[PDB]
DNA sequence: GTGATATCTGCTTTGGGTGGGTGGGTGGGTTGAGGCAATA
């Protein structure tokens, strides 16, 4: 896995929308998309509201967690705690680029907000690099890591694995 | 404190090991001997404590207080009276310290107050003198004794005590010292410098200063290549109340190492079968090993082995001496091995001095004056010929010295003494060595039709003063042209085995040695298709080591001369000397002396020391004679 | 109290600039550049960042005004923000790495340098930007940063004291602390520094010499002493071209006049600057250099473009550009089993007439060389050339200096006006020229160093222009010297109506084109570019010669040589240029310096043939 | 109560290279190697 896959994976993510056109009841694979009316909040997948903003037919509007005070207090929490706290969606790093990037004109306080993110981004890496040291020279055979998300996971994923498994082999050397 | 004794218990458990025994025993030992320092390998302790290893090489000079506490406890438990005879004991390391090990480059801030192994040479040094330890006083009229104790920045607890000793009791009474009563410890400083070869490119070398204390002085002298196990710490200093800031830093020495074979009883043994093996074909391999990438120049080849072994020097009973060191001269055409030759010996013998003609002077040749670092004495500093005493200077464009410079070559190479009269210091120096010379002539590519005597020029005094003569010339010939130019691209081919191709030799190298001993003998070298050719081989190479250990083993022995040797020689020196015009195109390349007649000696006894045989026998002598005759003789072409 | 809010509220504004500075654009993408490279070094356990001042100044324009006016109290509140941010950046740390580590902020701008003749008194204190040449670096040594005192009668300790940054000492307190009562007073002075207890740096001492084209008109350089720590120490050596960021400070030594300080006027005092940043002019390789470099190496003609880009100005001399980039690059530097080396250095040497573009192809190979040293005959000596032993003023003791060929070590050394050095002199150079070592034994000093350098020398003929008649009497180099030259070229200048014609037509519109503003040309490799390609190829490749190719240069030396020895024989006079061994030494070194261009492993026949060109047309010609 | 006059306190000395060569050798320190001009 890349990192556009896992961004494939965040865009299925719903978020709200206020569209400037008319539209009726659309049935998707996935699942219905109910009507659209201008002015009024309608929920869809995150990678159909880019295209809409993109295409200047749409508005967006931040989620809930996207909030200046709830972020602060989540950073000081995980920056308190030793293992990783339970994060505002699975996907917030990716959620966060996309939004922001395409659609800072309609978050306010976006740039407090992704500094915000930044933090809680390098806390828990530094916490995962923590564990991959403690893994290795410890000489775990597993290992429990709640509340990661699949970005932070795949960020340093492949390596970790690779060095674990020569390890095994290294640990099984002796057996016939 | 809590720290410091559980560091000083744990030392002491790692010394009482009886219940393997190194280091019961290796106290033991050290008290038979009458020693007071122990050599312990980090290793061991790395082995039975990893902590306690670690804090000792992170935090110094803490660590070894309570190692050295630790010990002479364990002394004391062992024999009180000899732990009462010494005032302290010291611990010296030994083993791999792993990033520690570095060079006066890269000894840098971030080693204070840890334990270091510096590898060098030993540039400086210094007169020992003594430092007061503990003071003992005497107090006639109240007739009670008091001790004082006194401690240095240099000391493992540092602290400035005052040096003034006490002149009377708190009561009036006056007080007198006993000498012989109180403690001194013998002091000395040195000055390492970084390996030239290893200096990053256009950068002249760094250095560092070392103290050496009590039994570790005088371990090391100027033109020594040692390794220093120590502690790096800064002497902080103020004047009027006032501190720059800026601290001058010190290597505080706990071992020194010397970078003598030694000899296994197999190497002996193997020494000693080579020896047998064959009667006339030792020397002939020997010298055909020598330098191996030079396409043969075989009887040069033979008098430089010669030169290495040496003959034997007399002393008589009146006082008067014969010298048995070996000088050779080779006078050549551009381009025909002289220098290749000169490097070889001085990459192998065990003590070799490079000089240059034109680099170098008279005073830097036998010995230099200068002022004391401390009280500003006129002292002495050895030259590169006294420094190469029992050894071998190998001295590049002879000819191009100055003669003054060369004048004062005459009495090294002849008497071998130096005589220095000079800024009110009178003095003796020896400077028993052998000269390898290497030069051009007059007109840069030696003249066939002129003779050898003009083509030399030099005077006949100082071309008899070599035992050896040896004319190299290049002469176009299509045979030997073929025979060195594949040697020469073999050699120029050649790939180290662990080499990858398209590999570029770096300017400076990191230091590589990670072990106070190496972690890494066979009599002949492997067959290498590059290194030899596709020849069948029928000749063999000795092998580097295997002829280092050889030649070390034979250079001590003595052959004696015997009746049937002593006349040969005197026949042939007779032959040599009468001949006038023996070949008419024939010339005598140095005249023949008295000095030829012991240069033939020197050499039959040299070559009896490479069969390691205890008497000279007749076929040394006609090696010598071969020899001599090949020298001494050159045809001179007629247009 | 208002002057530490004061202070808090600068370092929360250089706190939050490290966190919050952004480049990109909402197009592409966004990255927080000073905080990843702070983590990013702190990671590799590297405690040292750089920053922009433009960027600071964008971010907030009066932090950086500050920083340029009093730039040691900002400096030292822009480190503790950038420690306290490098904590937030990497705060759960492995074990083994609990302790923060302070971090050195370097500074960089884009701002236009200022001359060290241009440093006025108004400027003292200031953040100045100065270009220059280091001349001299000292070695390396330990200045506190925090020390410890302790009372000699009491004991009583007082510890972590902060000490000032730069050329500052420090003065310790006049009267201990200890109580009155009891004790016998404590003495005058009491406080001595605990050895264990200081916290130490790196740090160095340079000088700074001014431009070249900067000095006016009749007059010596000017230099000026920098004070380096840390991770600026070690950094440059001398030969380097920099422009260094710094403060312009003043030396504060003791308030007393211990001595009975004397000196010939009141109230002067010592400058230096306070390096906080060091720039290498051109005048590591990133991945992009790279790949740049080997896309260069694997042209089908590079050997044609880089002889093409040698002194590009020099209207003709196709063979001797060709031969000077087989110097440029160089041989392989072996050593055998036994210990003996064989030198991959080319010497070159240039013999012909007046006005021919020498001396102009001298200065080109000073330049182009990632090391060069530019160096006269006449005005050299045997000490100046190798090394000179002299009195140290400091230590009263004999001291080493290196000459050109210690500077060019690992460069070329370039001799123009060779034919007029002394003999004396020039019988110096033989050692360094083969063995590529310098052999001293004087005033107590034996000792050996490196000069691993190549030789170009430039030189007239005895009779001033090259006569025909004169024959073996044009050339008055002995035979020792001359064979240490791989290649030897007589350049005589020809006179013929066409070239000449196309010769003046070149020189015309090369000083009318000096107005042009400068253009690049398609077929050539800028200086710049050149003398890092240079550089990246010979710390990358050491080719060897193939089987093959050695077999066609073994039977064409011996052609060679019977060539040479008939010639002789023939004219009845030993020739003045010889064949010998280091001749077939010189061939494999060009065969090789022609695949290292190419980044190729093994040098092939055509290489062969190719240096077999070009000693023919260099040294046979001369011999013949 | 003022004028000695006796006691006490703090400064800095030494020649030295961690106090500089950006103090100066008309303020004072052997030995040797290295450029000059005049020299032969
Ligand atoms: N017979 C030979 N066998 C092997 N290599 C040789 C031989 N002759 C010369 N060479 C090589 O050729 C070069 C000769 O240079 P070297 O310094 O040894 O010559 P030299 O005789 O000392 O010359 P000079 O009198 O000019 O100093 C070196 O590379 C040497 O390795
Ligand atoms: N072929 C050429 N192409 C371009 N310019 C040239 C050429 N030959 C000479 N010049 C110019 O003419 C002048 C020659 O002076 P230069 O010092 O380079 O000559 P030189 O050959 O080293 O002479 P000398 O032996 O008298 O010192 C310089 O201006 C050089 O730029
Ligand atoms: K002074
Ligand atoms: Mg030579
Ligand atoms: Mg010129
Ligand atoms: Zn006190």
């Amino acid at each position: 896995m890349d990192a556009a896959e896992v961004e494939f994976l965040a865009e299925k993510e719903l978020v709200t929308i206020i569209p400037n056109f008319s539209l009726d009841k659309i049935y998707l694979i996935g699942g219905d998309l109910g009507p659209f009316n201008p002015g009024l909040p309608v929920e869809v997948p995150l990678w159909l509201a880019i295209n809409l903003k993109q295409r200047q037919k749409c508005r967006l509007l931040p989620p809930e967690w996207m909030d200046v005070e709830k972020l602060e207090k989540m950073r000081d929490h995980e920056r308190k705690e030793e293992t990783f706290t339970p994060m505002p969606s699975p996907y917030y790093m990716e959620l966060t680029k996309l939004l922001l990037n395409h659609a800072s004109d309609n978050i306010p306080k976006a740039d407090e907000i992704r500094t915000l993110v930044k933090d809680m981004w390098d806390t828990r890496i530094a916490k995962l690099r923590v564990s991959a040291d403690s893994f290795v020279r410890q000489q775990e055979a597993h290992a429990k890591l709640d509340n990661l998300t699949l970005m932070e996971i795949n960020t340093s994923g492949t390596f970790l694995t690779q060095a674990l498994n020569h390890m095994y082999k290294l640990r099984t050397n002796l057996q016939p | 404190d809590v720290e410091l004794r559980e560091a000083q218990r744990d030392y002491l458990d790692f010394l009482d090991d009886e219940e393997q025994g190194i280091y019961q025993s290796k106290v033991r030992e050290l008290i038979s001997d009458n020693q007071y320092r122990l050599i312990v390998n980090v290793n061991d302790l790395r082995r039975k404590n990893e902590k306690r290893a670690n804090r000792l090489l992170n935090n110094a000079f803490e660590e070894l207080v309570a190692f050295q506490r630790a010990l002479k406890d364990f002394v004391a438990s062992i024999d009180a009276t000899y732990a009462k005879q010494y005032e302290e004991f010291y611990v010296g390391l030994e083993g791999s310290f792993g990033s520690k090990h570095v060079s006066p480059r890269t000894l840098t801030s971030c080693f204070l107050s840890c334990v270091v192994c510096v590898e060098g040479i030993v540039t400086k040094c210094s007169l020992v003198r003594p430092k007061v330890v503990r003071s003992v006083h005497y107090c006639p009229a109240t007739k009670k004794t008091i001790e004082r104790r006194y401690s240095d920045l240099t000391t493992l607890v540092a602290f400035p005590s005052s040096s003034v000793y006490p002149t009377k009791d708190e009561e009036n009474n006056p007080l007198e010292t006993e000498y012989g009563l109180s403690v001194y410890k013998d002091h000395q400083t040195i000055t390492i410098q970084e390996m030239p070869e290893k200096a990053p490119a256009g950068q002249l070398p760094r250095s560092v200063d070392v103290i050496l204390d009590d039994d570790l002085v005088d371990k090391a002298k100027p033109g020594d290549r040692v390794q220093v196990v120590g502690t790096y710490r800064c002497l902080p200093g103020k004047k009027g109340g006032y501190t720059s800031g800026t601290f001058r830093t010190v290597l505080i020495a706990c071992n020194v190492k010397q970078m003598q074979p030694s000899f296994s009883a197999e190497d002996i043994a193997k020494i000693k079968k080579f020896s047998k093996t064959r009667s006339k074909d030792i020397f002939d391999q020997l010298a055909k090993s020598l330098a191996p990438s030079i396409h043969g120049h075989d009887y040069v080849k033979k008098a430089i082995l010669c030169l290495l072994l040496g003959g034997v020097e007399r002393d008589l009973e009146n006082g008067s001496h014969i010298r048995g060191d070996i000088n050779i001269l080779l006078i050549g055409d551009p381009s025909v091995a002289k220098s290749q030759l000169l490097r070889y010996v001085l990459c192998t013998a065990p003590r070799a001095i490079p000089t240059t003609g034109r680099g170098s002077s008279g005073v830097g040749l036998t010995a230099a004056v200068t002022t004391d670092q401390e009280t500003g004495e006129r002292r002495l500093e050895a030259g590169a010929m006294v420094l190469a005493d029992r050894g071998v200077v190998c001295i590049d464009e002879f000819d191009k010295m100055s003669d003054m410079d060369r004048t004062a070559i005459h009495e090294v190479m002849e008497q071998g003494r130096v005589t220095i009269a000079k800024a009110g210091i009178h003095a003796r120096l020896n400077a028993r060595c052998s000269v390898l010379a290497a030069a051009n002539p007059v007109y840069g590519r030696y003249d066939q039709y002129k003779t050898p005597m003009e083509n030399i020029g030099l005077q006949d005094s100082l071309l008899s003063r070599f035992d050896l003569l040896f004319i190299m010339l290049d002469q176009m010939d299509p045979e030997q042209d073929r025979e060195i130019s594949d040697h020469v691209l073999r050699m120029h081919r050649y790939r180290a085995p662990g080499e990858q191709d398209g590999d570029a030799m770096p300017l400076g190298s990191a230091v590589d040695i990670l072990a106070t001993d190496d972690p890494n003998t066979q009599i002949y070298e492997k067959h290498d298709n590059l290194l030899h050719g596709t020849k069948k081989k029928k000749e063999k190479m000795v092998s580097a080591a295997f002829m280092k250990k050889y030649i070390h083993v034979a250079k001590i022995i003595k052959p004696v001369l015997t009746q049937e040797s002593a006349t040969y020689i005197a026949e042939e020196y007779s032959r040599l000397r009468s001949q006038d015009s023996m070949s008419s195109d024939t010339a005598r390349t140095s005249p023949v002396t008295a000095r030829t007649l012991e240069t033939l000696i020197r050499l039959a006894t040299a070559h009896a020391k490479a069969r390691m045989s205890k008497t000279v026998d007749l076929q040394d002598a006609e090696e010598a004679v071969e020899l001599v005759q090949y020298a001494y003789f050159k045809k001179v072409l007629e247009k | 109290d208002e002057g530490q809010a004061r202070k808090s509220q600068l370092q929360r504004r250089f706190k939050e600039f490290l966190r919050q500075y952004r480049v990109g654009t909402d197009r592409t993408g966004f990255t927080f550049k000073y905080r990843d490279e702070l983590k990013r070094h702190y990671n590799l356990g590297e405690y040292w960042i750089e920053v922009e001042m433009e960027d600071l100044a964008s971010f907030d324009e009066d932090l950086a005004d500050y920083l340029y006016k009093q730039p040691a109290e900002h400096l030292q509140l822009l480190e503790e923000a950038a420690k306290e941010v490098a904590d937030e950046v990497t705060r759960p740390r492995p074990s083994g790495e609990e302790v923060l580590q302070d971090i050195q902020v370097m500074l960089k701008s884009d701002a236009s340098p200022s001359s060290i003749r241009s440093l006025k008194s108004d400027m003292m204190s200031h953040l100045v930007k100065i270009p220059g040449i280091i001349i001299a670096a000292s070695a390396v040594r330990a200045k506190a940063t925090r020390i410890s005192i302790q009372c000699r009668s009491c004991r009583n300790t007082l510890t972590n004291i902060a000490m000032r940054p730069g050329l500052e000492g420090y003065a310790l307190p006049r009267k201990c602390n200890t109580d009155q009562a009891g004790r016998p007073k404590c003495p005058l002075d009491p406080y001595f520094i605990m050895p264990d207890k200081c916290k130490c740096v790196d740090f160095q001492t340079l000088k700074l010499q001014e431009l070249p084209d900067a000095v006016p008109h009749g007059e010596m350089p000017r230099h000026m002493q920098l004070y380096c720590d840390r991770y600026l120490c070690d950094k440059v050596v001398p030969g380097n071209r920099v422009t260094i960021m710094g403060i312009y400070s003043i030396k504060k030594f003791g308030l007393t006049t211990s001595r009975g300080r004397d000196r010939v006027g009141v109230g002067i005092r010592s400058s230096y600057i306070r390096v906080l940043g060091i720039q290498v002019d051109t005048d590591a390789v990133s991945p992009q250099e790279e790949e740049e470099f080997r896309r260069l190496a694997a042209l089908p003609n590079v050997y044609e473009v880089i002889s093409k880009s040698i002194a590009p100005s020099i209207f003709g001399g196709t063979d001797m550009k060709k031969a000077i980039a087989c110097l440029l690059f160089g041989g392989s530097r072996k050593r055998l089993p036994d210990g003996l080396t064989r030198r991959g250095d080319i010497n070159l040497l240039m013999l012909g007439d007046p006005g021919t573009a020498k001396s102009q192809l001298l200065k080109f190979v000073e330049k182009c060389s990632p090391i060069g040293v530019y160096t006269s005959g006449k005005g050299s000596s045997a000490a100046g050339l190798t090394a000179s032993v002299m009195r140290d003023p400091s230590s009263r003791n004999f001291i080493m200096e290196g000459g050109a060929m210690v500077l060019a070590d690992g460069g070329v050394v370039c001799i123009d006006e060779f034919d007029k050095m002394r003999e004396d002199d020039r019988v110096a150079i033989h050692e360094a020229m083969e063995q590529q070592t310098i052999s001293i034994a004087k005033a107590g000093i034996t000792t050996t160093l490196n000069s691993r350098c190549s030789v170009l020398a430039a030189a007239n003929s005895v009779f001033g222009r090259w006569d025909e008649t004169k024959g073996e009497d044009n050339i008055d180099f002995m035979p020792t010297i001359l064979s240490r030259f791989d290649m030897i070229f007589i350049v005589k200048d020809e006179h013929n109506e066409e070239r000449d014609v196309m010769l003046a037509k070149h020189v015309i519109t090369l000083h009318v084109s000096a107005l042009t503003q400068t253009q690049a040309v398609e077929g050539e490799i800028d200086l710049a570019k050149l003398k890092k390609f240079i550089a990246y190829c010979r710390v990358k490749c050491g080719p060897r010669l193939s089987a093959e190719a050695a077999e066609k240069l073994k039977n064409r030396y011996i052609i060679m040589r019977s060539g040479a020895r008939q010639h002789e024989r023939d004219s009845d006079r030993r020739s003045s240029i010889p064949i010998t061994v280091r001749q077939l030494e010189a061939i494999v070194r060009i065969a090789e310096a022609l695949s290292k261009m190419k980044l190729q492993p093994f040098a092939t026949e055509a290489d062969v043939e190719e240096a077999l060109r070009l000693f023919q047309v260099s040294t046979l010609d001369a011999a013949l």
